[PDB]
């Protein structure tokens, strides 16, 4: 899709939903969206590449990666799948107003988006980060992706 | 425009025998004033001229008026109207009895029509005119309007050719003809004109001393009456009609001569070779009988002057008009030859044929093609280093390829090989200096709108063969190769301000650990260059999210820069140029200082720093001249230990005079010597320019 | 080159062997010395026009809001209403006689025209309602319909005495009953101070009744022809905020008749086609004042033949202000496309004639007039303020001087009053704080002569605004000073863009006022629970200088 590098859509104002098809390489940090784009839908494809987040909530928590393996933990059983496993960041370990930071974060990547599905993919070359927002009502589809090892709720 | 003067003539033409009392008249009075404010066009006087012989309805006196005056012809008149008016001129016969016979007396006013504008009769193509000229001679029989086609006759007809014997028969016998009274004064001028034409002609003297007269007619048959009221309209119609065309003054001076030559009379495919052609006008005569002498020796071995050797490089250029360039061409085999020549020192010596083959291989960069092709290889620079390095300039930067789009792959390997030749030589510096012209061909396909990747790909390889260890270094290097990079730069910095090229940003975008070379490398104007791309690339690259490769190398590289300039907390950031602070602590306690108070803080700033140490001292005894204070600086580096002391030392001094005004410590100094610094105009205001932007602090006094 | 003098270098006419005529000199060029040129007389351009893009931001946050639409005050130090301490409001009440409100309500007949009669119409059956208002007070038991009749006499009280001359209160009242309870001085009877004081007093008086009406719980039309009232006066400035609440309040109630067109209606009733008609002159003044009281503060807003052509000229201005808070750049063709109109509707204002025997007409000529002079000075100042038209630089002159000799003609035939409409300061506030802003880095012989007749317009103003008065001449001092300080320190060229000392004084000038009107700190503070380098030099000495020697707080009340 970014055959040229970048790809836009900040001229097309109107734009609420995008579909994705039978791509073999998809890199999100190079798509760019316009002010009221909602709504993203992929399906049967090939290679995906989420927005590169982990490493904007390492340096605010300053702690190494292999510390912070240990810290995250293992209503959802309404559409629990045994393809992928839930994990949360730890409350107890991070302060309040830390984890706040952290939230605020995650939605640097997620300005305006609402829906997000994940449909016959094959691989993922990063950690899967979603709000808890989002991922509470039920808007995040991650269906048919035996190829995908974990998910990162925060 | 015309239109209505096409109705005119057409309104004379649709309407016959309605016999009115005016309205004929007021057609006719309103085609006296339309035949001289529009011109009459060709086509309108070939319909003219014919409706006058059709139609007898008009009188024969306004017949003749009309031709008089409404004849004022602004358009080409070619030999169509002529052919047309010789079919009205004649006389009626046995065989013509059925035809209209056209009046005698409008026959010779037509006859008196062209001779005004013959002038601006078409310059003939040499084929109807032996027609033309037979039939005008024919025609010159008849007595009515002999006087008037004899001043005719004398001006087609200038070549011997025209001279014909049977041309002359009749001519002769006219005078001789008894029935005529015109015919010997008619016939002497142009037998008078025919004599100049062949020559001696001692026929033609015989006959004119046969039918001479009194000769007083004959200076009156000299000299041809035109009106002059008839040629000076002639001459605004012209000029009106077709602007820059047929000027007023040589159409007057077009008749006169046409007059003068009557008067004179009285007192008096084909092979050219391109060895004697010497004008070019005549050359544009002789453009179709050009024909050019195989030669090899002259056509290239000797302008805006006259001669043979004006035409000089022409003759090299013609030969390529003449016929299509090829690479069989004696001139493209020529330069081949002599440079093959050159090279092995066959020739007696290479340096003078060496200017004059360029030029010629400066252009036709398809004939360039062809001789950088062959030459570009890595035996061709065993037999001489100069003589290679002499063409590279030449024909390099001037070269665009289009044959086949595929000649990238051919010149990595073949740099490659200039290159690899300098290593075990062990420097000579010819490596960077034939770089460089490569960089102005780059900069050439650059700005071609085709192979704008092509010639992006080309550059990035130059770049990491030019970063190497031998050819670049901060320790024991060439400015050759730091000269032949900062050239890059600007390559780079300027394809960022065009916006008509969609080319590829992650060729704009430079490498990610590449910028450590140029970063750490303490030359003073290399880091001016780093400046002016950061710059420019921060321009650009705005629309790209927070999170992407290109934008992150970017504001690491604004953070770590600022930091090694002025910023001065290393020790505090996490990494500088991909290396970690603390190994420069490490190195810190190991070096040894006289008098180290704050051995960290004198080596890390705009002072500290080697590039730009000892022009930062420069700039200071600027000021204090200036200043005149009352002490100058006597150290020869600005740090804080050197500046506390000084000012220690004197502070009883100081509480009076002090130093330089606008300044109460060194973190005030280093700020003041850099507004000077941005104040003039010099290499280095780049410097300060970008430290301007990305130090929060002093863009507050900056509007918005 | 720039030629414009043609005069030869003076250092240089001691040997004027050549005259280059370049700047500096072609001859000190040739002599390599630019100080020498200096000392001459010898007869930069990049950074204006950012600071003209700058200034509508200026005009904005300092003008608009922050000098009239401000109010700070602190909840602790502030004392609460409490019972019994309403008598002041009683007491204005008894001070008032029958005889003396009737000369007030004489007065309003001719010369308060063309103001009230926007909004309740004639005063006629007003003087039923006084009679009535009389008779009531005696009697002890009161009734809602009763009490806003007695709430919207008190607001026509307001306005006569806000307008009516000094030289016609001295006989109708009489002060020595008011200097025992204001605690004043008894030198003064009427000149300052004095006349302001009791405006207030009356004009809480009227909103006393509200709250005494409940009108919390029982809504009528009454409450909007109140407000539009106050309006007329200088009420709404001094209390911006009560004023906000209170235009909320109006627009509720006004909403509830749900009128989508107040046209007339041939089927509906005679009576309810022509209340529909009189309902649309109330609707166009709620929209006008909810344009001239837009701002930050108030989130809420609601989108015969001189009433409609009043209205829609402010909607003519109202285009071109939508502007100044916005960075946007507006099209020419929109922005030139006003002008076409404006000549157009400028020759309606004058097209009736005048009539001399009644001032009602003379008023409502003079406020029509005005209209166009305003706004016809902002769309030539809009062409300069962006565009830099050579032509705009004339009339926005031309124009300006319009308004400086309009208030000054109307101090010569009793028109003295005509000069305290609200609005007067509106126009000339922004008139010399554009000029007194230009004249800092553009000089000018005509912006001159210009300046001089604006500050002593000014102090020609009648005493009844007050503290209105006051900021504004403070900050025109401000502006004074700041080109003392422009030419004094050289400017500085980086190569791209310019520093100066008094462009962080500007830029410091908006962001202290912007922090006055910030909720962020009282929504902490009103939970109850949540609230417990690389200086270049010689720079900072400057600034602070001018910022401890003038505070931008200070007109800030």
């Amino acid at each position: 899709i970014s055959r040229t590098g970048l790809a836009d859509f900040t001229r097309w104002d109107n734009l609420q939903k995008l579909v994705l098809s039978r791509v073999a390489y998809i890199d999100l940090n190079s798509i760019v969206f316009p002010k009221n784009f909602k709504s993203l839908t992929m399906k049967r494809v090939s290679k995906i590449k989420w927005w590169n987040i982990e490493e904007n909530i390492l340096k605010e928590l300053k702690v190494d990666k292999r510390t912070f393996k240990s810290l995250y933990i293992k209503f959802t059983k309404f559409f629990n799948l045994r393809h992928t496993r839930i994990k949360e960041l730890d409350k107890s370990e991070i302060n309040q107003i830390t984890y706040l930071r952290c939230q605020a974060i995650v939605w640097l990547s997620f300005r305006t988006l609402n829906h997000i599905k994940l449909q016959n993919v094959s691989e993922v070359f990063n950690n899967i980060i979603v709000p808890r927002a989002l991922f509470d009502s039920k808007r995040v589809e991650i269906y048919r992706c035996e190829k995908i090892s974990q998910v990162l709720v925060i | 425009m015309s239109l209505i003067l096409d109705d005119i003539i057409l309104s004379l033409t649709n309407a016959n025998e309605r016999t009115p009392p005016q309205a004929l008249k007021t057609t006719l009075s309103l085609l006296y004033e339309k035949s001289k404010q529009y011109g009459l066009s060709s086509p309108q006087l070939q319909a003219l001229v014919r409706l006058l012989c059709e139609t007898s309805i008009i009188d024969t006196v306004t017949k003749v008026y009309i031709v008089e005056n409404c004849f004022l012809p602004d358009g080409y008149l070619t030999k169509e109207l002529l052919l047309e008016i010789i079919n009205h001129l004649g006389t009626p016969t046995v065989f013509s009895r059925y035809r209209i016979q056209t009046p005698p007396v409008l026959q010779s006013a037509l006859c008196k029509w062209l001779v005004h504008v013959y002038f601006l009769f078409p310059v003939h193509s040499e084929r109807e005119h032996n027609i033309s000229s037979s039939i005008w001679l024919h025609l010159w029989q008849f007595s009515f309007l002999q006087k008037w086609i004899t001043p005719l006759v004398i001006w087609q007809a200038t070549t011997p050719v025209d001279v014909k014997p049977w041309k002359l028969s009749i001519i002769k016998r006219c005078a001789m003809h008894p029935g005529y009274r015109d015919a010997p004064g008619s016939a002497t001028l142009i037998l008078q004109r025919f004599q100049c034409l062949v020559g001696a002609s001692s026929q033609i003297t015989e006959s004119i001393i046969t039918i001479n007269c009194n000769r007083k007619t004959l200076k009156s048959h000299r000299n041809l009456k035109l009106d002059a009221h008839f040629l000076s309209i002639l001459k605004r119609i012209l000029s009106r009609a077709h602007p820059a065309n047929f000027p007023a003054d040589t159409v007057q001076n077009t008749i006169d001569m046409y007059l003068s030559e009557i008067h004179q009379l009285g007192a008096d495919d084909s092979t050219v070779s391109l060895w004697d052609v010497t004008s070019l006008e005549q050359l544009a005569q002789n453009w179709p009988q050009l024909h050019i002498p195989n030669d090899v020796d002259y056509m290239m071995k000797p302008r805006k002057v006259m001669s043979r050797d004006s035409l000089k490089h022409l003759y090299s250029s013609i030969i390529l008009i003449k016929n299509s360039r090829d690479e069989s061409s004696s001139p493209y085999e020529w330069c081949i030859w002599q440079l093959k020549r050159c090279f092995a020192h066959q020739i007696e010596t290479p340096q003078e044929v060496i200017p004059i083959i360029i030029s010629v291989s400066s252009m036709d960069n398809k004939l360039s093609s062809r001789i950088i092709q062959t030459f570009c290889n890595l035996k061709y620079l065993k037999l001489d280093e100069l003589t290679l390095k002499k063409v590279c300039g030449g024909i390099l930067p001037l070269w665009k390829p289009e044959l086949i789009s595929g000649t990238r792959e051919f010149f990595v390997k073949f740099m490659a090989s200039i290159f690899m030749w300098s290593t075990r030589d062990g420097n000579n510096c010819t490596f960077s200096e034939t770089c460089f012209y490569v960089l102005q061909m780059i900069t050439n396909w650059v700005l071609d709108d085709k192979l704008i990747a092509l010639g992006l790909t080309l550059l990035h390889d130059m770049q990491s063969l030019l970063t190497l260890d031998k050819i670049f270094n901060n320790a024991t290097s060439n400015r050759f190769s730091t000269m032949a990079f900062i050239s890059s730069l600007d390559i780079l910095t300027q394809l960022s301000k065009q916006t008509k090229s969609d080319y590829a940003i992650q060729y704009l975008i430079v490498g990610p650990d590449i910028m450590n070379k140029v970063f750490s490398s303490d030359d003073p104007l290399l880091l001016s260059a780093a400046c002016r791309y950061l710059v420019a690339t921060k321009n650009k690259l705005m629309q790209y999210p927070s999170t992407n490769k290109f934008v992150r190398m970017q504001n690491q590289y604004i953070m770590d820069l600022t930091n090694y300039l002025y910023r001065n907390k290393v020790l505090s950031s996490k990494s500088l140029f991909g290396v970690s602070p603390d190994f420069f602590k490490q190195i810190l306690e190991n070096l040894y200082i006289p008098t180290a108070d704050f051995k960290n803080a004198k080596f890390f700033t705009i002072t500290g720093i080697p590039a730009l140490s000892y022009i930062c001292i420069i700039i200071l005894r600027r000021l204090e001249t200036a200043e005149n204070t009352k002490i100058k600086f006597t150290s020869g580096i600005i740090n804080e230990e050197t500046f506390n002391n000084f000012f220690r030392v004197h502070h009883d001094e100081i509480g009076q005079h002090g130093w330089i005004k606008g300044v109460n410590n060194i973190h005030d100094l280093r700020v003041k010597i850099l507004m000077h610094l941005s104040n003039t105009a010099n290499p280095y205001r780049d410097i300060a320019a970008f430290l301007f932007t990305y130090l929060k602090s002093l863009s507050k006094y900056s509007v918005q | 080159t720039q030629l414009k003098s043609k005069h030869p270098c003076s250092v240089c006419t001691r040997r004027k062997v050549k005259c280059d005529r370049m700047i500096p000199c072609g001859n000190c060029r040739k002599r390599g010395q630019d100080s020498e040129c200096m000392k001459s007389t010898k007869l930069s351009k990049e950074y204006l026009p950012d600071l003209l893009l700058f200034w509508q931001n200026y005009e904005y946050w300092i003008t608009n809001i922050g000098l009239y639409k401000t109010k700070q005050r602190d909840l602790t130090r502030t004392p609460a209403n409490l019972d019994t301490d309403t008598e002041e409001c009683m007491f204005w009440m008894n001070y008032l006689q029958k005889d003396q409100s009737f000369q007030l309500m004489n007065f309003a007949m001719e010369n308060l025209g063309a103001l009230y009669f926007g909004s309740i119409g004639d005063i006629s059956e007003l003087y039923l309602r006084v009679e009535q208002y009389w008779d009531r007070r005696a009697d002890k038991n009161h009734s809602v319909d009763g009490k806003y009749w007695d709430a919207l006499i008190w607001s026509v009280f307001t306005m006569c005495i806000y307008y009516m001359p000094v030289e016609k209160l001295a006989e109708i009242f009489s002060v020595y009953p008011l200097h025992e309870y204001l605690g004043s001085n008894k030198r003064l009877n009427w000149e300052d101070g004095m006349q302001l004081v009791m405006c207030q007093n009356f004009a809480r008086c009227s909103l006393f009744q509200l709250k005494q009406c409940d009108f919390m719980a029982h809504p009528d039309i009454r409450l909007v022809q109140a407000y539009l009232i106050l309006a007329t006066t200088t009420f709404p400035y001094d209390e911006p905020l009560l004023a906000n609440s209170l235009l909320t309040q109006c627009i509720h109630t006004f909403k509830n008749f749900h009128v989508d067109d107040f046209r007339p209606l041939l089927n509906d009733d005679p009576v309810e086609s022509i209340a529909k008609v009189t309902l649309g002159r109330i609707f166009y003044r709620l929209c006008g004042c909810d344009y001239l009281q837009s701002g930050p503060r108030k989130p809420i807003a609601l989108h015969n033949s001189t009433e409609v052509l009043y209205w829609k000229i402010i909607s003519l201005d109202r285009d071109l202000d939508q502007y100044l808070n916005k960075s946007s750049k507006p099209p020419l063709k929109t922005l030139d496309a006003i002008r076409r109109e404006l000549d157009i509707f400028q020759y309606k204002v004058d097209s009736l004639e005048e009539d001399f025997r009644s001032n009602n007409s003379r008023f409502q000529k003079f406020i029509a007039l005005f209209q166009i002079s305003t706004v016809s000075w902002k769309l030539f100042k809009m062409y300069l303020i962006y565009y830099d038209t050579a032509d705009s630089l004339l009339k926005v002159i031309h124009y300006s001087k319009v308004i400086i000799s309009l208030i000054v003609n109307n101090f010569h035939a009793k028109s003295e009053f005509f000069n305290r409409h609200p609005m007067v300061m509106q126009t000339i506030t922004r008139v010399v704080s554009f000029i007194s802003f230009y004249q800092i880095f553009v000089e000018s012989a005509a912006v001159k002569q210009l300046l001089v007749d604006l500050t002593e317009l000014t102090a020609n103003l009648p005493t009844i605004f007050g503290s209105k008065l006051d900021k504004l001449v403070y900050l025109t001092e401000r502006l004074s000073k700041l080109k003392l300080l422009w030419d004094k320190v050289q400017l500085l060229d980086s190569g791209d863009s310019f520093y100066h000392p008094v462009f962080k004084i500007l830029q410091n000038d908006i962001k202290i006022i912007e922090l006055k009107n910030d909720e962020m700190f009282s929504l902490i503070k009103g939970l109850g629970s949540l609230v417990p380098n690389t200086e270049p030099s010689d720079f900072r000495t400057i600034v602070e200088e001018f910022q401890s020697e003038y505070n931008i707080s200070d007109i800030l009340s």
